[PDB]
This record gives C-alpha cells, structure tokens and sequence, in this order.
C-alpha cells in the first residue's frame, strides 16, 4: 500500500495559502482540505490540491463536515486539465489529532481505497523536516479491544519538479549553495550531536516516566528492541576498541599520508609558479 | 412560505432494527423520511435537506441539497447497528447550517431518537441555552423505545424554547403497534 510520501513545497503552500483566506475571518480549528495525489507506484506522490471549507466543533468534539457539491464538481476540473491527478486521500495542519479523525478518513473510503492524511505545520518551529503523515489501517490489538482503528505515522519526504523551481528557490537568493565538501558536512556533524543525543534525552527521560506514569505505553516492545540493536557498540567505558583501537588510526592512515603527500607538491605548484610569475613582472618593470 | 433548512437526522441506532413500527423501523423511518421531504416539496423549493447518521461516529454523505433523491437512496442498507450518541447530534446540523451559502433560512433541527440515552438533567439545559443564544429552533420526534415517558427529552424540548417562541414540541410515541405514517400524523401537523 502507502509506504512513504512526497509533499512538494506548491502543494504545502495551498495549504498555507487558505491559513490567510480563513485566517483572517477566524476562528476556531485549523485549515482543512482534500488531498490530490500523484500515484505512479507504492510510492506516493503529490502535486496539487484544493482546499475546502472545513469546520469541527469542540463541544460536540465528534463534529466534522467537508463540502462534497466542492469536492465533486471541483474533481471533474482538475480532471479536465490534469488526467492524471486524482484524490489520494486529505490533510490538515493540525498539529495534533483529536480522537474524531477518525471519522474522517471512513467517509471518503468511497473516493479511494486508503485515504492518505498530511498533518502539516504552517509556522516552522521544530524538530526538522516538518509536517507529518499517517495512513489508515486497522491492527486491533493485543490486549482483546474491539477492532482498532489507529492512523500509523507514515515518513514524509519533500520532493522536486521541473520548472516548479522558477519562481520558488528565485525568491530566497540569499542561500549560500552549499558548500558541498567544506563546511557542508561539518555543520550537519554538531548538529547530529545536537539533534541526535536530544531525542537521545527527551525519550530517556520519557522512558524513566514510564515505570513513575504513563504505563501503557509498554510499549511493547519495540522500545528496546531496536535500542538494542543500537547497542551492537555501547559505546560505554571505556569504547571497547581494543580491537578498533589500531584500526581506528589504520582508517586516519592514508587520509593523513595522502594530505602528506599532497600538500607537498600543491606547494610546489602554488610556492614555485607564484616565485616566477612575481618577479618576472616585479623587477623587469623597474 | 417559511424559510429554513430542514437537516433530518436518521436514527442509526442497534434498536431501530426491529419491526414495532410497522413494517420494520428501518422501512418506517424511510417512510418517516419519505413524507417529511415530500412535504418540504409540497411547502418550498428552495429549502435544502440532507441526513446525519447519530450512531457510532458522525458521518454525512449527501450534501445539503434541496432535491431527496440522494437521501432516498441512503435510506437502503443504512446498516442500524452503532450506539446512539445523543449531545454530538444537536450541534450536528448546527455545523452543516453554518456551512449554509444562504443567511436568510432559518436553523431548523428534526432528530430521531428510538434508543435510551444516558444523560444527566444539567448536561440537556446546557444544550437547550445554548440553542437559545443560537436562535435554532428544534423539533424533536421521539422514536423507538426509552424511558417510559420520556423526561430528558420533554425536559430538553421544553427548556430550548421560550417566549413563545414557537417554537420546540416534543411528541412521546406509544410502545404499541403501529404505521410509521400514523405515528407522524401529530408531530407533522404541529410542530
């Protein structure tokens, strides 16, 4: 079925674009709309969208209504111009889901099969790569509740196109590309430090609730499960390199040879042919 | 003639299964729909009636149309099996009648309950009041079976209007044999 998706930033932004149409008239809720997909193979696609007038009461939490006579007739337009766009489920900005999303996703099982929903994020603020994405199935459970229906998080990635990075990447300008070889990986290496041993904290510290509150979640039991496949190296005191320890300077031994031996001749390149062309205009002209 | 959308509420509900009203509740509340949308097209055109499934999560599939066609089809294989959510549904058609183009119709709410609802006097005045504020005027048609003359109902119908304001009138069904057709002859003569 759905395995990942890609959110292009055109289609985003129709999100983002109706956060000023019912924004500025108000009030409650969030900007709600239906997803047009692109499906050329288990990965999922998207292009375009339209976005239709939502709502859902908060007393009266179970409340929801799309526009159908806009969802039908509009579908026939965007049929007529793109064939090949069609709906492959709905969206929202969320942020998070209340228990009546569920609702949602059933109704329009008649457009198509499984219905796709993008939670997205009209203000970026953290952790990363934004928005959200999450697919409806049915896994019960094991503990003997009645046929659950849970949406399961599915990973969002942004994606390009053709001519679409016109008007797009021409508006910022002030990006510095990139610089690939440099600076590029380095900064990524503070932040792996950074956003890898933060989540690192954040759920370590979620864990240690657990047994305090929360329980469930047991999980069970992919927590320690892949946190145990993590643990293939601690790396605890202190690094257990024993046998890495003459390999990890054996992996550092041609890198520094090499930047040895280059350095050497560069500076034959750079040293001598600097020398000649200087004095060869310097003193023959006085 | 009168203007107002007309959002009419089926009653999804596990106890609108069997046959009381005559032949089976499923075919009654059909008939119940069939003479409430030929009315409206005997009264005016231009109002506008969709349906609202109350039981189990609630879902509509038939935008607000004035035309029932599409409403008579959805009264076939309704499958009435759910449990009967009752403070969800007021609003319900609230939230569909603020989706309204036009302002001009009055907010005019027809539910069917035929299952016992547990609900507290406090939480039905909440929702009565708040009508009130709303102006949304609703007739409520009590179906099925519930507690034995039913007062949260009457209770929440009487404290939704006032003064006059003809207005809200709740109409209690017997438990006893009957057409679908003779239990609407009141509540369709007076509101």
């Amino acid at each position: 079925a759905v395995q990942k998706v890609v959110v292009h930033p055109l289609v985003l932004l129709s999100v983002v674009d109706h956060f000023n149409r019912i924004g500025k008239v108000g009030n409650q809720k969030r900007v709600v709309g239906v997803l047009l997909g692109s499906w050329q193979k288990k990965v999922l696609d998207v292009s375009n969208s339209f976005a239709v007038p939502f709502d859902e009461d908060d007393k009266d939490d179970s409340v929801w209504f799309l526009d159908h006579d806009y969802l039908e007739n509009m579908y026939g337009m965007f049929k007529k111009v793109n064939a090949r766009e069609r709906i492959v489920g709905w969206y929202h900005t969320g942020p998070k889901l209340h228990k009546n999303d569920i609702a949602i996703n059933e109704l329009m099982k008649r457009y198509c099969p499984n219905s796709v929903l993008v939670i997205i994020d009209v203000k970026p603020k953290d952790l990363g790569l934004p928005t959200e994405a999450y697919i409806s199935v049915e896994e019960v459970h094991d503990d003997g509740t009645p046929t659950s229906k849970t949406f399961e998080h599915v990973t969002s990635e942004i994606g390009a196109e053709e001519a679409e990075e016109v008007g797009v990447e021409h508006l910022l300008r002030d990006i510095k590309d990139t610089t690939v070889g440099t600076l590029s990986q380095r900064i990524t290496n503070q932040v792996h430090g950074l956003k890898g041993l933060n989540s690192k904290l954040l759920d370590i510290r979620s864990y240690l609730e657990k047994v305090a509150t929360g329980k469930l979640p047991i999980n069970h039991q992919i927590i320690y499960q892949l946190q145990d496949v993590f643990n293939l190296l601690p790396d605890v005191s202190l690094q257990e390199f024993v046998k890495a320890f003459y390999l990890k300077t054996n992996d550092q031994m041609v890198v520094v040879y090499l930047a040895s031996l280059i350095r050497s001749v560069v500076a034959l390149h750079n040293l001598i042919n600097n020398k000649i062309a200087n004095r060869d205009a310097e003193k023959k002209e006085g | 003639m009168v203007l107002e959308s007309t959002m009419v509420c089926v009653d999804n509900s596990e106890y609108m299964r069997n046959g009381d009203f005559l032949p089976t509740r499923l075919q009654a509340q059909q008939d119940a729909v069939n003479i409430v949308c030929h009315s409206k097209t005997r009264s005016n055109p231009e109002n506008n009636v969709g349906l609202i499934t109350l039981a189990n999560d609630c879902e509509v599939l038939t935008t607000l149309t004035p035309d029932t066609g599409r409403i008579l089809s959805k009264l076939h294989t309704v499958q009435p099996k759910g449990k009967i959510t009752f403070c969800t549904g007021i609003r319900v058609a609230h939230l569909a009648l603020k989706h309204r183009q036009g302002k001009n119709h009055k907010m005019r709410i027809i539910a069917f309950v035929g299952s016992p609802v547990e609900d507290n006097e406090k939480d039905l005045v909440k929702l009565a009041k708040r009508l009130k504020k709303e102006k949304v005027n609703v007739d409520i048609i009590n179906f099925g079976e519930e507690e034995v003359n039913t007062e949260k109902l009457t209770a929440f119908v009487n404290t939704l209007n006032g003064k006059d304001g003809t207005g809200s009138h709740l109409v209690t069904v017997p438990p006893g044999p009957s057409l679908a057709d003779a239990l609407i002859s009141s509540p369709i003569l007076a509101g």
